[PDB]
């Protein structure tokens, strides 16, 4: 199949993908074409192949298995007194960069194979009953195969498109800013190691894999059998383990999240946005924690009322995704449901970006989540009062003051 | 350059050409402020030729104290707060008079991050600008600015309630003294914190009842009938 | 009698032709100043502004002309490039104006020798407006009196076409989104397109007619703004085709609307040109009413800088500016 497809048929899988068109469809359209312009038979030479194999079915769910790096999320948290003698191995730019090209080598050639396989599926579902010893089974497996196939096909392409997407330059001050901003969040508990940022160009995997993912390796190296601090350093077992690691932790399934993390706190707003747009349409795992990320990036970009439609989107899936836990955890304080702290700390910073509009609009959403907390209920009406008296709202300050249920307050 | 370069091969030939002639602010400031950072000496400089960008006036500002801050690493929590607060003493009696080169809202909110950061005495940027002789009305004009504008950066710091200790610092000092405030406009000033401090008491009740918060609005409330009594 | 207390313009700025179009550049150009961009009756000038609101070592305003360019046609509106900087090793200024001619120009410069322009033709009717898209910088957007959206690259060549029920008053990219359009057509509708798909995705309809002005707001992008026949009508999207607001804008017909780029509940509308005065006003959504009012001599263009609450009208020779508290 691969020596058949053209450059245009190539193209046009990988602009499916990049426009988020259906890949399945896309390769049922590559197939019309490819049978339209079989000329050397060669339908037929894959079909003779084919009757050779006894189990395709269980040789795709094996090609599939071993492409398929969703992780379950047992990523055991770091015991703190092996850290100092290893938190080195393969920190330099060169190690980094060898890495990466790894990933992005991987990922370009298991990109291939998904396309070539899902065009494979595709033959295989018309050659129908008349070919193949299994009739009834092959429509039904096929039916799971085919949208796993899709979905390996469209990681495969994010990544790919990541281990080649340029890091933008950013000024060391407006870093220090958005941590700071970020700290507020509590989204950072990592110290400004006074990193010079080696002026060098680095992909967002690059970024990714020397922010985060280099503290971990640790880890991966102890948990695996290397109890003794004597086994000689193999390059072949060491880069294969890092590899698939760091492939796991850039899987779009991974629900730890990461890697869109590290794009917002390296202010990469552009690309995490691009990352986020290619994700949504077919990645279920982290969709509160993708709003939530776009929110941000649009409240960045000036564009406020666009960040409150998301935060109010994020805050549906609050309670089930790890990443929008997180955000809640630190208030020690009596029984107030998790999307009212949330719509508490959107609400802090939409005050800290000075946007009193956006800040009435949330506030008013939040007190209908307060329904049973009057004391929530209060400070709420109390900051809409605030923010409409500071507007000059005179009427509007007047009704909020109205429904202040603490006379104290009021 | 003397004392905090001599150990730099270049700095001989530098003092020597000091000494052979005055120079013209131009040359001092590009040849010897600018390469050897002397932040302190540029803004002598600008002050003297009577340039002022406030851009550049608030950077210097934050070199001085960043350097003040970094050299003084090895020392106590204490000591650093009291080097960087005789530093700031002496260098704000001699700009203090002159406010396009003491950008005195800048000051206090660096000065409060840098208490923030370093779990300092909230009262230490209150004290400090006081004994530069910046005026009590003044200084809660640049507090309660900083307060409303609402900065994220308090948030996220956990320390939203910061800015309203200072202000409560600040104003209990005033009940203490009454006499820090000129006798003319002392009737006029307690008016205005008590009508500040009503708009702290509503937004304090606005906010999630916490421990420190309850303390806070119990501070206020004991400020506020104080103030009655001066009034 | 209330005295409608006109208030002064803040700044103004003397200029040495009439001003037909202004606009600040809403990209960062790494300067400390603001770049602003005027077109004339013959010339374009590119001037950086500082304001001592954003700079102590400033008293007022600080104007400076950087460059004029002789374009030899009246100038009806103006697009910067989000490639457009001037603090890099190598200073890159790009825009892109529409003209009397109904042909588009893109400027290219260094601030030195380098000057280069391209002529865009395929327009058959008089372009209303254009933009460049933000986030690649790629591609222009226009729309005109021949009923055509088009889409061009820096080249010129016409990369899609939308086909419009009546003239196009006004287009804007999607902030955060490279493929996302909206359209604003004088009879009253706005219309969202995919230029991945070539579809619309959606439309809203004004309340009244003409459409004249429509800004798509950058810091809340489910708002939408515009100016119908004498009232601002502002929308929220998703959650209704139908406006949010209406309410009077002009006596005399409302002209321009644009977003504040700092805050999401600001805006600036204009009224038509009449004999002598154009009206400004500058609404906050919290309030019934336009909290400043000024006038401007024949107001022509209406855009907001980037990051202060201040807005420009030019008017005959001059520049007027506007500062709103926040």
């Amino acid at each position: 199949i691969a020596d058949y497809i053209s450059e245009d048929m190539a193209y046009l899988m990988e602009s499916a993908c990049c426009h988020l068109q259906s890949p399945e469809r896309v390769a049922e359209q590559i197939l019309e074409d490819l049978i339209a312009n079989d000329i050397d038979n060669i339908m037929e030479n894959i079909q003779n192949k084919l009757q050779d194999t006894r189990n395709p079915i269980r040789a795709i769910g094996f090609l599939l298995q071993n492409m398929d790096y969703e992780t379950n999320a047992d990523m055991e948290q770091p015991q703190p007194n092996t850290r100092l003698n290893l938190s080195t191995l393969y920190g330099s730019i060169t190690a980094s960069s060898v890495v990466c090209q790894a990933i992005c080598k991987i990922s370009a050639t298991r990109f291939l194979i998904c396309r070539d396989l899902l065009i494979l599926q595709h033959l295989l579902l018309r050659l129908g009953d008349m070919a193949l010893i299994g009739a009834g089974q092959l429509l039904h497996s096929q039916q799971e195969l085919i949208p796993r196939a899709a979905q390996l096909l469209l990681s495969y392409y994010m990544i790919r498109w990541g281990s080649q997407c340029l890091a933008c330059a950013v000024p060391v001050d407006i870093l220090e800013s958005n941590l700071q901003h970020l700290s507020v969040l509590e989204l950072s508990d990592s110290q400004v190691e006074k990193r010079r940022y080696t002026s060098g160009i680095q992909t967002i995997v690059e970024l990714f894999f020397e922010d985060v993912a280099r503290k971990h390796f640790p880890h991966v190296f102890i948990q695996s059998g290397a109890s003794q601090l004597q086994e000689p350093l193999n390059w072949s077992d060491l880069i294969k383990r890092i590899t698939n690691y760091l492939l796991q932790l850039l899987w779009p399934s991974n629900p730890n999240f990461q890697f869109a993390e590290c794009l917002m706190r390296n202010c990469q707003y552009t690309q995490l946005q691009e990352y986020v747009r290619l994700l949504l349409p077919w990645c279920q795992v982290n969709v509160g924690s993708c709003h939530f990320m776009l929110a941000q990036c649009y409240l960045v970009a000036g564009e406020g009322h666009k960040a409150l439609d998301c935060f109010s989107q994020a805050a549906s899936e609050v309670e089930r995704e790890d990443f929008l836990e997180k955000l809640i955890r630190v208030e020690e304080g009596e029984s107030v449901s998790p999307r009212l702290q949330y719509y508490n700390r959107v609400l802090r910073l939409l005050e800290d970006v000075g946007l009193p509009e956006l800040v009435i609009q949330l506030a008013t959403i939040a007190i209908g989540e307060a329904s049973d907390d009057w004391r929530s209920q209060a400070a709420l009406r109390t900051r809409i009062f605030k923010h409409h008296l500071d507007m000059g709202h005179n009427n509007q300050a007047y009704d909020a003051l109205t429904q202040i249920p603490d006379p104290s307050r009021q | 350059l003397t004392r905090q370069y001599s150990h730099h091969s270049t700095v001989g030939d530098a003092v020597s050409q000091l000494d052979s002639q005055l120079m013209d602010i131009t040359k001092m400031f590009g040849q010897y402020a600018d390469p050897f950072r002397l932040s302190e000496c540029k803004l002598a400089i600008i002050h003297c030729a009577g340039h002022s960008d406030p851009i550049l006036v608030q950077t210097l500002w934050q070199d001085i104290i960043d350097k003040e801050l970094s050299d003084s690493m090895g020392n106590s929590s204490v000591d650093r707060m009291q080097s960087l607060h005789l530093k700031i003493t002496s260098l704000g009696k001699i700009y203090a008079s002159t406010p396009r080169y003491f950008p005195l809202e800048f000051l206090v909110k660096y000065l409060e991050q840098q208490v923030c950061n370093f779990s300092w005495d909230a009262g230490f940027v209150t004290y400090t600008m006081q004994e530069i002789n910046v005026p009590v009305p003044k200084l809660l004009e640049v507090y309660d600015h900083l307060f409303k504008a609402r900065d994220p950066w308090w948030s996220r710091m956990k320390k939203p309630l910061h800015l309203l200790e200072s202000i409560y610092i600040l104003l209990s000092g005033y009940v203490q003294e009454p006499s820090k405030v000129p006798s003319y406009e002392r009737r006029r000033f307690t008016t205005l914190c008590l009508d500040a401090i009503s708009c702290y008491l509503v937004e304090l009740q606005s906010m999630d009842p916490a421990p420190a918060l309850l303390n806070t609005v119990s501070n206020f409330k004991s400020l506020q009938a104080k103030l009655e009594r001066l009034s | 009698m209330k005295q409608d207390s006109a208030s002064n313009a803040t700044y103004t700025v003397d200029c040495e032709d009439y001003v037909h179009v202004v606009e600040f550049n809403p990209f960062d150009s790494g300067e400390a100043g603001s770049l602003l961009a005027y077109g004339g009756i013959s010339y374009v000038v590119i001037a950086s502004c500082r304001f001592q609101e954003e700079d102590s070592t400033v008293e007022g305003i600080e104007f400076k002309t950087l460059k004029t360019f002789h374009h030899g046609e009246r100038v009806v509106a103006i697009a910067w490039s989000p490639e457009t900087r001037c603090d890099a090793l190598l200073p890159l200024l790009r825009f892109a104006t529409a003209a009397g001619d109904k042909k588009i120009r893109i400027f290219t410069s260094d601030f030195q020798d380098k000057n280069e322009y391209k002529v865009i033709e395929g327009h058959s009717g008089y372009i209303n407006d254009l933009v460049f898209c933000s986030p690649e910088g790629t591609d222009i957007a226009s729309v005109g009196d021949d009923h055509t959206c088009r889409i061009w690259d820096l080249d010129g060549k016409q990369i899609a076409m939308f086909i419009l029920r009546s003239p196009g008053m006004s287009v804007a990219w999607h902030p955060e989104g490279a493929f996302k359009l909206m359209v604003a057509e004088k009879t009253g509708t706005i219309r969202f397109y995919d230029l991945t798909t070539h579809q619309a995705i959606l439309s809203l309809e004004s309340v009244q007619v003409p459409l004249m002005s429509a800004d798509w707001c950058v810091r809340n992008t489910l708002r939408i703004g515009a100016v119908a026949g004498n009232d601002w009508i502002i929308w929220e999207m998703p959650r209704s085709s139908y406006p949010q607001d209406n309410k009077p804008a002009h006596a005399d017909r409302a002209r321009m609307f644009r977003w504040s780029k700092c805050n999401e509940n600001v805006f600036a509308t204009t009224g038509y040109p009449g004999k002598m005065k154009s009206q400004i006003a500058i609404h906050h959504l919290a309030h019934p009413q336009p909290i400043l009012i000024g006038t401007a001599p024949v107001g022509s263009g209406l855009s907001w800088h980037r990051r202060l609450p201040l807005c420009v009208v030019g008017g005959y020779r001059k520049l007027f500016f506007w500062l709103t508290e926040m």
